[PDB]
C-alpha cells in the first residue's frame, strides 16, 4: 500500500 | 440562509499553482528535464489529496476507495490540470506545466521529449476546441477522479453512485451557468481522456522501469507507480465510461 498516500489520508 | 453554490466552492479549494524552481542556468538535458516533471509532479500530487479531502462527498467513502481512485486517476488529474493551464496561459501552444517552466522548441526537441510533449498537447488543444469554462473544468476534473475503478468494483459503491450523481448534476449546473448538445460533447471528453493518458502512462512506466536513463521519481509517485505497475500488467481496472 503506498505508505504516504495512505498517510496524507489519515491525517 | 441559502447553503453556497457547489461550483462555488469547487473554485475555493481548487489549489493554487505550484512552482517549480527550475534553474535555466544549468544547460537543459532530457534526464535533467524529465526528473524536474517528476519532482515538480510529485508536489502536485500532494497538492491534489488535500484537494480530494476538501471535497465535498469525497471522505464519505472508505479509505481504501479514497486510495483506489487517488491511485487510479492522479495521472489523469495531473494531465487534465496542466492542459487547462496550458490553455489559460498559452491558449493551447505550449505546455505551462508551471510558470517558471514552460517547454518550447528548444526542449520539446530534446530525445524523448517530442512524443511524450504532444500527448499532452492533444489535451490541451481539447479545451481549446471547446472553449471550456472554468466552471465546466472544475467539475469535470471532479468527474475524471471518479472515473477509473477496479473490475472488482469499490467496497462502498453505495456512496460512489451518489457522488457520481451529485457531480454529473454539477456539470450539468456548469453548462447552464455559461445546451443539451453540450453536454454530450463534455461526457465525450470525459471518455476520451482514457486513451489520451494510458500513452503517459505507458511512458512513464518505462522511464520508471528503465534503469539507464536514471529518471528520477520523488518516494510519493514512486510508491504509487510501483503499486499501479502489477495492476497495470493483470490489466484488472476499469474505465467508466459515459458512452
Ligand atoms: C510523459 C509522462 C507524463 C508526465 C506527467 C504528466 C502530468 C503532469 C503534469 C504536471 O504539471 C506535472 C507533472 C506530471 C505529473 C508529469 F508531467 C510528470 O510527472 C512527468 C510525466 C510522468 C512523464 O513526463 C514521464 O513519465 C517522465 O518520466
Amino acid at each position: 500500500r503506498p505508505a504516504i498516500l495512505y498517510a496524507l489520508l489519515s491525517s | 440562509g441559502e447553503f453556497p453554490t457547489l461550483i462555488s466552492l469547487l473554485e475555493v479549494i481548487e489549489p493554487e499553482v505550484l512552482y517549480s524552481g527550475y534553474d535555466s542556468t544549468l544547460p537543459d538535458t532530457s534526464t535533467r528535464l524529465m526528473s524536474t516533471l517528476n519532482r515538480l509532479g510529485g508536489r502536485q500530487v500532494v497538492s491534489a489529496v488535500k484537494w480530494a479531502k476538501a471535497l465535498p462527498g469525497f471522505r464519505n467513502l472508505h479509505l481504501d476507495d479514497q486510495m483506489t481512485l487517488l491511485q487510479y486517476s492522479w495521472m489523469s488529474l495531473m494531465a487534465f490540470s496542466l492542459g487547462w493551464r496550458s490553455y489559460k496561459q498559452s491558449n493551447g501552444n505550449m505546455l505551462c506545466f508551471a510558470p517558471d517552466l514552460v517547454i518550447n522548441e528548444e526542449r520539446m526537441q530534446l530525445p524523448y521529449m517530442y512524443d511524450q510533449c504532444q500527448q499532452m498537447l492533444k489535451i490541451s488543444s481539447e479545451f481549446v476546441r471547446l472553449q471550456v469554462s472554468y466552471d465546466e473544468y472544475l467539475c469535470m476534473k471532479v468527474l475524471l477522479l471518479l472515473s477509473t475503478v477496479p473490475k472488482d468494483g469499490l467496497k462502498s459503491q453505495a456512496v460512489f453512485d451518489e457522488i457520481r450523481m451529485t457531480y454529473i448534476k454539477e456539470l450539468g449546473k456548469a453548462i447552464v451557468k455559461r445546451n443539451w448538445q453540450r453536454f454530450y460533447q463534455l461526457t465525450k471528453l470525459l471518455d476520451s481522456m482514457h486513451e489520451m493518458v494510458g500513452g503517459l502512462l505507458q511512458f512513464c512506466f518505462y522511464t520508471f522501469v528503465n534503469k539507464s536513463l536514471s529518471v528520477e521519481f520523488p518516494e510519493m509517485l514512486a510508491e504509487i507507480i510501483s503499486n499501479q505497475l502489477p495492476k497495470f500488467k493483470a490489466g484488472s481496472v476499469k474505465p467508466l465510461l459515459f458512452h
